[PDB]
């Protein structure tokens, strides 16, 4: 016998997680095509350094890709602390002695 | 017996066939819906022939009508077999609706002889 | 469990006739001020129509639902082989005779 | 369903007698773990053993009533596939024949073609053809090749798992049904001494 | 002509009587418009789905005698009707007559 | 993302999702004296949350229909003179869209916790919906296929010794 | 507000310190094992057998943790290209170049060692045999990986503790 | 008063006396009967022993 | 300064993460303290910089000077603030001066305890820990439920049964203390005896060794600022 | 900043707007609904806004004649639709099958279709 | 399932010190809340200051939904009703009165309220609806259902 986490809570997980993952696929393809596009648009009317045109394009990629995936990230940061905190809290209460 | 539900196949044609065979001859079917599949299966089939001879009587009269009577020989066979098929479907139709639906009623007989129904309790 | 909940799935196909002849009935109020009296006759002829079919599938209906107010079936007498049609009451639903 | 195992007759072992001793079901006895092809372009190459996996699996399972389901929607299908084929086909021919009779010609192919140089008309009749058959055999691969692959990777589970038997769902013939004792003289009333 | 949808309109209505005072605290849920809201974003998404994403599959088998017909097994857990026996046993000689 | 994210009848995007009629389909296939009281406490819950969504139903679609009928009208607006025809273009494309909507699905955690659970509850209803509503069954195990959802009686299933009792439809292995 | 640059950093974007009961909750029986052993592994050696810690040790040395550091060094070295950036024939700017070379490569290193271990630790964790043998070995429980994550909170909150007081402690 | 002016059917309904100033002398555009039972079967009016017999 | 949430989402009871909290606290408060006094120091001190430019010349020609100055100033700031709040500064634990931060006593005392009697577990529980903890769900209520003993399901006697239940449950001797537990626990990790590590059969509680108010450690309570009464 | 982005509202949320000279710039040569509802709009907006009155007269003349012509095209545009829909209904009605797959229960009454109380409502016993 | 250890009939002085108790909670109750002083008292109490406290949060998140949503959207929603369809300026079509709107923008202005009016009531609902967490009082298995007494309330 081991300890058993929540049905309830396992599957509200396994859906935030899949969902997680085909988010996660989808953000990496839009940051590369953003840091892509913002490249080209530096290169297209920018006059300034390259280091400075290559992190303005890398910054603006990381928060594209994040404004992508950043509802189903903070759904499963939030199922998942509401999960650990319960599941921890059964667990001191079991383990108590 | 059969499913029921909206996503459920309908009833086929060989297994409406297979269903009244069965209800026409099983040991375990009351002679009350025997008597009722028999008077089904008697009087459906009059509708059916009845429909086909007036398909061809009216078809005939069709094909020498008044602009019937002076149109290529295509467009005439055609406009005269119209009539005949129409009226032959609609026979055939009627007689198969009929016999069809008296067997679905003598299913739900034949069922409810036996409770095999769910949520039907006497 | 005697919901009797009908499957709105037909009432669309059996009701659209009516419908049909509504919107008929609206185009033809819209089109007097601008037709003929001669123009307009089609659309009495096929108003006319359809009421009569109308008129059919209601006789239809009306014959049926006065039958099963009295049940009359045959049943057969194996003491003298044969099958004789007697007539009797039915007990039903009280919604359902005044529906 | 569920055949009692005193009626149940080993027929499918049976056949598995008659197996030869060269056969993957052997390998599958031994413990051949069959993988489908997870690489697209290979699961393209076995997009045509959809036949001889089902011929195979009705000498398993000439009595399972998936089985023959499954045998029997297969050949409707293909059935009503090959006529919308054909009357295609045939419809295409003879509109072609018409329409070129009376000049109407499509030009979706090169006039002229390259090398051969055939005409316009005998390339389309070529095309008309080949094309229907090779979109309903796309199509009837698609799904009797997911259900064969499923239906052979429960087959595959079975035998090496060393199961002889039929699945629960076999309705053998008439031949391999035990007929029912009728007469049952029930007991003779006795009075409870309580 | 929309006169024979009492069971329908029955349903709603009665569903909606059936709720005692919140006050009483039989249940002390009161989720009206809480369902009203979350069922529109919730509908939303559901159609969402169903658009632009894996449609479940509606093909199934269609020539083969009671390939609907199942009967009660370990497959299914013999969980069945309680009489359900007599339709299991008319299947089981339905396949049999059709094998 | 809403903050009701513990509210008894609140869903998710890709939770399990059945179509409303199905629902009421569903609840013709089973018997009170198999469920335990969590499940008898999950159906509750479930049909009052039904009973909620089932009122607020056509209202979503009334938007619809009175646009469509307007949008079938014409380029003419006769607000409250024109309103007998657009009445009876109403009564008739509401039920179109109605049941448009009752053939979708929805995603429900009631809905996913009644179906998918892993208690002799939940292994009695999946294998009563399995025996008595193929088309529903079939549409769920389908549907919990792509969810990597793995139950015993699914059709779907790569690891079963025996066959199958329907086809399986195009999916990716 | 600035807490990330005042306390320690470092010690909870690495070695599995972000694998939780969640995690846990959602894999299989097996895989569940196979994480409890690389969190177990990672945080408390203490409740590992000696040999079994340095077989663990060895082996996250050959896969991640040498080859982090190596990685975050290329990285360095990549950003230490041209040291003396600001010269000039009048003056080198030492000052200058020191405090860039150290902005530099110190984030470059840090760059490198993240990308190597989000690249290779799911390979790692997830197809090492030996770590396949550990769990095998040793099949933590739940509650063992309950008091496996406290006893890291407390190691964690001990490392700042302990170095409280690095320019003069008299402990009076 | 604007509503009077615009719409008198309803202020009939209304139970509105006629608001606008006949003073001027020129009998108004619009003259109505009131019809104030609305304004009499209440507790505050002629029929306040039946208002409160119902209420 | 450590959110309640995160500090119960790791593995903690409610009071045990409010103390650990309430260390963090301490600690990145007095940081930020300083920090932030440090601000207030060069806002109004910027003239101040750039006042004593006739006692250094370099200032004014470097410019980098004075930025690396204000560094320096904002990096002692912060080390009196350190000294300030998280320096061990040793005092009486009377009544009169406890409580006010003259001395960071109680800081210093709670470090003490926490880096002293704080140590892993350095073992896994035995099969019959987890079995007792399988079997402590729900027990742990005031009314302590009426275990029965079944001679068909407990098995053995029915005072075995009562002893042997008491012992695990009703007596709250834990499966640390238990004797054949503590017995195959030493059969169990004998190579890590084998070793010479002792292996801790209680896990280390958090809650025996730290607390924010001081009873623990036994603090005289500051007399205006507490109504009860110390040792 | 605040004040600047909220206080104060945009021009056009306070002034009376006027007319969109792109929608009644280039113009299609076809009688269209389009033209009609235009001619009519632009007829309302200056008996609406006019200060003379002759214009407005032979606007309001030429008004009633756009509003018989509408109507007409109106008439023709509701007849089109309306039969593209009840043929679309009844194509659709056609080609659907319809599911004949309901459940008998509601169709019968078991204890209603032989009376339980069979005779026990013909009199009583003593 | 498993039963507690049932406790004795109580002395008089057990029945004194729960009287004392049930005597003090009776006397903690204001006369605010008017609540009948039955079995339930308790449990109706705690659901009532429950659904206080959610429904305080929830006015505040209407407030702060009409406050919000009204100058993102209904403000730009107004342009909307700034020129007719047809691209000419609004024009007054009445149902049933020919009102005589003779200010500047009266028709424009009626309308525009009597369009978004509901509007932004509706949009400040949704959202106070969509962002207030109603799980305070919600009970997913219906827990709070247990009776408590006075005498079980306190300890004396």
């Amino acid at each position: 016998r081991d300890f058993e986490y929540n049905n309830q809570d396992v599957n509200q997980l396994n859906g935030a997680f899949i969902s997680l993952v085909e988010d996660e696929k989808i953000g990496f393809w839009v940051g590369v095509g953003g840091f892509a596009y913002s490249q080209f648009i530096m290169r297209k009317f920018v006059k300034s350094t390259n280091i400075f045109a290559s992190v303005t394009s890398l910054f603006a990629g990381a928060a594209l890709a994040n404004l992508y995936t950043h509802q189903s990230r903070a759904s499963y940061a939030r199922v998942a602390a509401r999960a650990n905190r319960n599941a921890s809290l059964a667990l001191n209460k079991l383990m108590e002695y | 017996m059969e499913p029921f539900g909206t996503d459920e196949r309908n009833w086929t044609h060989e297994e409406k066939d297979i269903i009244t065979r069965f209800l026409k001859y099983d040991k375990h079917v009351n002679l009350k819906t025997a008597e009722m599949v028999y008077s089904a299966e008697v009087e459906s089939a009059y509708f059916g022939k009845a429909g086909a001879l007036a398909g061809g009587v009216i078809s005939a009269l069709f094909f020498n009508f008044p602009i019937v009577r002076n149109l290529p020989i295509i467009r005439r066979s055609v406009i005269g077999v119209l009539p005949f098929l129409y009226c032959y479907t609609w026979g055939k139709n009627t007689q198969e609706e009929l016999r069809w639906l008296k067997t679905f009623a003598a299913y739900q007989r034949f069922v409810v002889y036996h409770g095999q129904h769910c949520k039907l309790w006497v | 469990y005697k919901t009797h909940l009908f499957s709105w799935r037909w009432f669309l196909i059996k009701l659209l006739p009516s419908v049909s002849i509504i919107l008929l009935g609206y185009y033809l109020q819209l089109t007097l001020k601008w037709n003929l009296f001669n123009k307009q006759n089609t659309i009495v002829l096929l108003i006319t129509l359809l009421l009569l079919y109308i008129l059919w599938l209601e006789f239809y209906q009306f014959y049926h639902i006065l039958s099963f107010y009295g049940n009359i079936n045959w049943a057969f007498d194996y003491d003298e082989y044969i099958w004789t049609l007697e007539l009797d009451t039915r007990r039903t639903r009280l919604a359902n005779n005044y529906i | 369903e569920m055949i009692l195992p005193h009626n149940n007759r080993q027929l499918a072992r049976q056949y598995f007698d008659s197996l030869p001793e060269n056969d993957i079901n052997r390998k599958y006895y031994e413990g051949l773990k069959y993988e489908t092809p997870k690489t697209f372009f290979g699961r393209f190459l076995n997009q045509f053993n959809i036949d001889a996996k089902l011929d195979t699996l009705s000498k398993f399972y000439t009595y399972q009533k998936t089985i023959r389901a499954t045998q029997a929607e297969l050949q409707e299908d293909r059935k009503s596939y090959l006529t919308n084929s054909l009357l295609f086909t045939a419809v295409s021919w003879f509109s072609i024949y018409q329409f070129a009779r009376k000049g109407a010609v499509l030009p979706v192919l090169r006039e002229y073609g390259r090398y051969f140089g055939t005409h316009r008309l005998f390339r389309q009749y070529l095309h008309t053809l080949v094309l229907p058959l090779l979109y309903t055999e796309y199509a009837l691969n698609q799904k009797y090749y997911t259900h064969m692959e499923h239906l052979w990777t429960v087959h595959v589970n079975r035998l090496n798992q060393k199961i002889l038997e039929d699945p629960l769902y076999t309705f053998y013939p008439q031949e391999l049904n035990v007929p029912k004792h009728n007469i049952i003289v029930p007991t003779i009333f006795r009075d409870t001494p309580q | 002509s929309w006169a024979y949808m009492y069971p329908w309109l029955k349903f709603i209505f009665r569903k909606y009587l059936d709720v005692p005072y919140y006050w009483f605290y039989l249940n002390g849920r009161e989720l009206g418009i809480r369902v009203f809201f979350t069922d529109l974003k919730l509908f939303f998404y559901g159609i969402t789905n169903r658009l632009f994403d894996f449609n479940p599959s509606s093909i199934k088998f269609e020539k083969y005698p009671f390939y609907y017909w199942i009967n009660s097994s370990q497959l299914t857990e013999f969980n069945q009707y309680r009489k359900f026996v007599i339709r299991d046993s008319i299947i089981y000689s339905l396949n049999n007559y059709i094998i | 993302m809403d903050n009701n994210y513990h509210f008894w009848g609140n869903g998710d995007r890709q939770d399990v999702s059945l179509s409303y009629e199905d629902y009421y389909s569903i609840l013709d296939c089973l018997l009170d004296e198999k469920l335990s009281p969590q499940g008898l406490m999950k159906f509750k819950n479930l049909h009052e949350v039904s009973m909620y969504g089932v009122s607020y139903v056509p209202l979503y679609c009334f938007p619809v229909a009175y646009g469509i009928s307007h949008m079938l009208t014409g380029k003419v607006r006769r607000g409250h003179s024109g309103y007998r025809n657009l009445f009876s273009l109403m009564s008739v494309v509401l039920p179109f869209t109605c049941w448009y909507a009752y053939t979708t699905p929805i995603p429900r955690r009631l809905y996913t916790e009644i179906i998918c659970s892993n208690n002799a509850d939940g292994a009695y209803v999946r294998n009563r919906i399995k025996q008595q509503k193929p088309g529903i069954w079939r549409k769920l195990s389908q549907q919990l296929y792509n969810k990597n959802f793995r139950f015993p009686e699914l059709n779907q299933d790569l690891t079963a010794t025996e066959f199958p009792l329907d086809y399986v439809a195009p999916h990716k292995f | 507000v600035f807490e990330f640059l005042f306390y320690n950093q470092q010690h909870k974007t690495r070695n599995g310190y972000f694998i939780n009961h969640d995690n846990l909750m959602l894999a299989s029986l097996e895989e569940r094992k196979k994480l409890i052993f690389y969190f177990i592994a990672n945080q408390v050696p203490e409740k590992l057998d000696p040999v079994d810690r340095v077989k663990f040790n060895e082996e996250l040395s050959d896969n991640l943790s040498t080859k982090a550091r190596l990685i975050g060094s290329l990285t360095g070295l990549i950003g230490l290209v041209g040291f003396p950036y600001i010269s000039t024939r009048i003056y080198s700017r030492p000052v200058l170049n020191i405090g860039l070379s150290l902005l530099i490569c110190p984030f470059l290193y840090y760059v490198g060692n993240q990308l190597t271990y989000s690249v290779w630790e799911p390979k790692f964790i997830a197809n090492n045999n030996t770590v396949c043998e550990l769990s095998k070995k040793y099949n933590f429980t739940v509650f063992d990986f309950a008091q496996a994550k406290k006893e890291a909170h407390l190691k964690a909150l001990r490392t700042e503790l302990v170095s409280d007081n690095l320019l003069y402690s008299p402990g009076i | 008063y604007e509503l009077f002016v615009d719409h008198p059917d309803l202020a009939q309904w209304t139970g509105t006396y006629p608001k606008v100033d006949s003073s001027h002398g020129f009998p108004f555009y619009s003259t109505y009967e009131m019809y104030r039972d609305f304004q009499e079967n209440t507790l505050n009016s002629d029929g306040s022993f039946a208002q409160w017999i119902t209420l | 300064a450590a959110r309640v949430r995160t500090l119960i989402a790791a593995g903690f009871s409610k009071e045990e993460a409010e103390q650990v909290a309430w260390l963090q606290n301490h600690q990145v408060n007095g940081k930020i303290l300083g920090l932030f006094t440090g601000g207030f120091a060069l806002y109004c001190c910027n003239n101040y910089f750039h006042y004593f430019e006739r006692y250094f010349p370099r200032l004014r020609y470097q410019p980098f000077t004075k930025f690396l100055a204000q560094a320096a100033t904002v990096y002692f700031f912060f080390k009196i603030g350190d000294y300030y709040f998280t320096s061990r500064r040793y005092g009486s634990n009377d009544a009169r001066m406890n409580g006010l931060m003259y001395s960071n006593t109680y800081y210093s005392t709670n470090k003490e305890a926490l880096i002293q009697n704080f140590e892993p577990l350095n073992r896994k529980f035995t099969e019959e820990e987890v079995e007792q903890f399988l079997r402590n769900e729900g027990r742990s209520q005031e009314e302590k439920r009426n275990w029965i003993y079944n001679p068909h399901i407990h098995g053995s006697t029915e005072g075995e049964w009562k002893a042997d239940i008491h012992e695990k449950f009703d007596s709250g001797k834990a499966p640390w203390e238990r004797e054949h537990v503590k017995a195959k626990i030493l059969e169990t990790n004998k190579a890590k005896i084998d070793a010479g590590e002792e292996i801790q059969l209680k896990p280390f509680k958090t809650l025996n060794h730290l607390d924010k108010t001081g009873l623990l450690h036994r603090l005289h309570p500051f007399i205006w600022t507490n109504n009860w009464t110390l040792l | 900043m605040i004040w600047k982005y909220l206080q104060r509202t945009n021009r056009g949320n306070i002034i009376q707007a006027g007319l969109q000279h792109r929608k009644f710039e280039n113009l299609p040569f076809k009688q269209n609904f389009d033209n009609l509802t235009k001619a009519y709009d632009l007829r309302m907006w200056y008996i609406s806004n006019s200060p003379h009155e002759a214009k407005n007269l032979e606007y309001v003349n030429e008004l009633e004649a756009l509003h018989n012509e509408l109507n007409y095209q109106n008439s023709r545009q509701f007849l089109f639709r309306t039969v593209s829909f009840l043929l679309g209904w009844a194509l659709f009605y056609q080609f659907y099958e319809l599911p004949k797959t309901y459940d008998w229960q509601d169709t019968q009454e078991p204890k209603h279709q032989v009376p339980a109380y069979g005779d026990l409502e013909e009199g009583g016993d003593e | 399932g498993f039963e507690t250890v049932v406790p004795a009939p109580p002395t008089r002085d057990d029945e004194l010190r729960m009287i004392k108790a049930t005597e003090e909670q009776f006397l903690q109750q204001p006369r605010y809340k008017l609540y009948m002083n039955e079995a339930h008292r308790i449990a109706k109490m705690n659901h009532g200051d429950r659904h206080n406290n959610i429904r305080a949060h929830f006015w505040s998140n209407f407030a702060l939904g009409l406050l919000i949503t009204g100058p993102i959207f209904i403000i730009p929603f107004g342009k909307a009703f700034r020129n007719l369809r047809s691209g000419v300026p609004y024009y007054f079509r009445p149902k049933y009165v020919f009102t005589q709107k003779n200010q500047y923008n009266q028709d424009r202005n009626w309308g525009a309220m009597k369009k978004q009016i509901p509007l932004w009531l509706g949009l400040s609902t949704a959202y106070a609806y969509w962002f207030t967490d109603f799980s305070i009082n919600d009970d997913e298995w219906l827990e709070k259902g247990k009776v408590i007494y006075p005498h079980q309330t306190i300890k004396v």
